[PDB]
């Protein structure tokens, strides 16, 4: 029927499906192994074979087609692109293409494709006049991403804290310095959940790195969005892969005018991973050249002046007792434009946010917000400045606990 | 117009233009073929029909078989 | 036709061009690709192509004509030059050449140089007997660049500043020290818009060595010269390239007798660059080898006595949380003619723009100004010198905002 | 009278006849041609020459007057 449709289904009625065709004892084997067997099995009628997926492109110049719900791994369901196709319709790593596919004839291992019905959710003569992605004017973020929601809660505070120090536009390069056990990932998934309220028009991506299986489970379970997530059993080609991958499709959608945000946990992780891969001078343990890939993915971010945008949330690491990561941190200092700090002796105390208000900051803050709200921020910023962390963060908590909206609460102190 | 072909009926075609091999197609009711190009989003079959480049569409074909290949496009 | 007039047309309507030439489809390729196919369809007609670049003489024996609107990044458009015609013009890298083009013969890459028409602006025959740079007498400087307008206007505070500070005349050797967040980015384009109306003969020349993507477009839609750049996210060689380019470029200028300007962003980032490309003692990480090419760069600066000028403004970053920034620091302290110093606690109270007063100075005033001048300025010193930082700017900022003139001003104070 | 020059492209190809000590046959650019021998070429107050070895004698070709220089391999110019 549908490939999508297989993917999604769990794979105790996989098996159940497969046994009501004539197929013999299918529970011992992979997920994927029982998709090609059923595939390969209803194989009789001539239509009603539909496929899609993102192109990825080997050197030797044929393509396979991939499906996010496995992380873009490379298994016996791919579908073949011949070399021929990649001609015919002018195609690119990272593009989404749809269609029929046929089942193979003999001597070959693949599904192929039959008919193009869609590229990039367009028709196929219309996503091929579309100009490139380092051929468009980047600008600053003269627009602006609001979090905080309007129901009183207790996770409203992580939001309203977030909205009232470091402002969030589309087109930002933004970086979270994190010290250990201080809360990361609940601001992660706080700041996923404020965008899937407040804003359903952009795609959200969320992209995990070393993680491990019971956070990656959580974590697609708890997002409205795409989850891609590689764990620290697979070798560090995985990783790039992975990267690479969700970088180019945000590219190519890009190209067609929509607005992309991508959450991106432990660029650090990333560069050891470049290390790792990157041909062989030394500065205390990283290659000089071994850099070069990461900075360009952060170096991706930026508003379009033709429309469109792209918005990167980094995670980085410190205080882990490693030269190898105050280097990394050291060597990506000053490339963003946004800054968020994070405390640990805040944490020791259990105090909820724990953020290090006077560290934090945007650059050219007068483009996202109105003289006025500028004003109340100035009059606000100067208070706090000769207090402590800790006292800091405690009054701004009781502050705010008591009004709603981030207006109220700027009027109580009239 | 001009209802695109299948992929497997364009890949044995392109295919069959490479080694200068020849067709079996005249009238609509042996030749060589030479190669094929789009224009105005419109694919045709360049064939030197002793002398004659004839411009065949690909959405205009009755059918193509050989000595070693047949097919017939859908 | 026309190689320049074809770099400085937009890429919207140079597809439509390629279109109306009756070409395939070259909208998913980059700026240079379309450049070259399109010179490539219009070889029909012999005796039609111009093309002018800068030279840049490789270590095999050939050259190439590079661009300054590509930053002189190395592309399939170049023109190659063989080495009979660099021994036939004695011809040296930096030199700036126009005249015909042919296409690529048949077995070859590129475009080829067919007629010499002119070189740095002249006749061939004239520009082969000019006494070399290193053969000419420095001095100290003597004309005055004033920054003062005489508008009344706000951004005339500044200058009026700069002006009664630190003087800059033809063939300083300045430096700036900024710490972090301080407004150096708002000073440096004080400066180029005063040098563009006030002194219009000179030569304008700005360079970023490690800036941001959307940082490089907002200067190059404000300035009113040539602006060259590299962003972050490129190789460490790629820096060192388009320094050597600039340097080489502006000293055949001043062996026609004439008077250029470099503004350099941060020269702590082109010495970090000439760390990570010079061969293995690193003092603090620094190579100590890897400081003898940026100090040649810093030390051009000069008055020539048979005619022309070069002066270079520079900037230093420090107190940054790096102990490899205050080693290139130290280095480099004691080498200028001028130095102006900026403070992060009148940045804090948000007056601008925060000239630390009672530590910048030039060497030689008295060469510069008249005696009466010398003697108001020594005035102002003498009173000016008791007060504080913050104290001293808001005095100053108060006092020269009742007239139009620092003339004006100064026979207010009677 | 000023001199003219000629072009980057032929220059190159008459550079390259120079090497290997070949026979052309450039004379002069009114009626006289018939063989030479060229051997080098050099500048003296902004004019270039090519510097032949015609049976032992040698005389100074201006690269102003040559026609052609029909030889096996590079014949072909009217400069």
């Amino acid at each position: 029927m549908n490939l999508t449709e297989l993917k999604n289904t769990p794979v105790s009625e996989l098996i159940t499906l497969g046994e009501n065709m004539g197929l013999e004892n299918l529970a011992r084997m992979r997920k994927q192994d029982i998709i090609f067997a059923i595939l390969k099995q209803h194989a009789k009628s001539g239509e009603d074979i539909f496929g899609d997926g993102v192109l990825e492109i080997l050197q030797d110049g044929f393509g396979f087609l991939r499906s996010a719900d496995s992380s873009y791994l490379a298994g016996p369901d791919d579908i073949y692109v011949s070399p021929s196709q990649i001609r015919r319709f002018n195609l690119r790593t990272g593009d989404t293409i749809s269609g029929k596919i046929r089942p193979p004839k003999e001597g070959e291992r693949y599904f192929a494709l039959l008919k193009v019905n869609e590229v990039n959710f367009d028709k196929p003569e219309n996503a091929r006049n579309k100009i490139l992605f380092e051929n468009l004017t980047p600008l600053h973020a003269n627009s602006r991403l609001r979090m905080e929601r309007g129901n009183g809660s207790t996770e409203d505070l992580t939001a309203r804290v977030l909205d009232l120090a470091s402002p969030i536009g589309r087109g930002q390069r933004g970086l979270i310095v994190a010290p250990p056990k201080a809360g990361k990932t609940m601001l992660l998934q706080n700041i996923a959940q404020s965008i899937a309220y407040n804003h359903p028009d952009c795609v959200l991506m969320v992209l995990l790195i070393d993680e491990r299986p019971e956070e990656v489970t959580e974590m697609q379970r708890l997002v409205k969005g795409e989850v891609v997530a590689s764990t620290f059993d697979e070798p560090a080609s995985r990783h790039v892969q992975v990267a690479e991958m969700v970088i180019e499709k945000a590219k190519r959608l890009v190209e067609h005018k929509k607005d992309v945000i991508i959450l991106l946990d432990s660029i650090t992780r990333l560069a050891r991973a470049y290390n790792t891969v990157v041909p062989a001078v030394l500065t205390g343990g990283v290659d000089a050249n071994a850099l070069h890939r990461p900075k360009r993915f952060f170096g991706a971010a930026r508003n379009v002046e033709e429309g469109g945008s792209l918005t990167i949330i980094a995670t980085a690491l410190i205080d882990t007792g490693s030269k190898m990561d105050e280097v990394i941190y050291e060597e990506f200092k000053g490339t963003g434009n946004m800054e968020l700090h994070l405390s640990r002796k805040i944490a020791e105390k259990r105090v909820f946010p724990a953020i290090d208000y006077n560290r934090s900051g945007t650059r050219k803050e007068e483009l996202l917000t109105t003289q006025e709200e500028l004003q109340k921020m100035w009059i606000l910023r100067k208070i706090i400045h000769p207090m402590g962390e800790i006292d800091a963060m405690e009054f701004l908590i009781n502050k705010l606990a008591m009004t709603k909206t981030n207006d109220d609460f700027f009027e109580m102190m009239k | 117009t001009y209802q695109p072909i299948n992929c497997d009926d364009y890949d044995n075609l392109e295919l069959a233009c490479q080694h200068h091999l020849m067709l079996t197609l005249e009238l609509k009711d042996q030749a060589k073929a030479s190669d094929l190009v789009s224009r105005k989003n419109v694919e045709y079959l360049v064939v030197e029909a002793a002398g004659e480049t004839r411009e065949l569409r690909l959405d205009k074909i009755t059918s193509f078989s050989h000595p070693e290949i047949g097919t017939v496009v859908v």
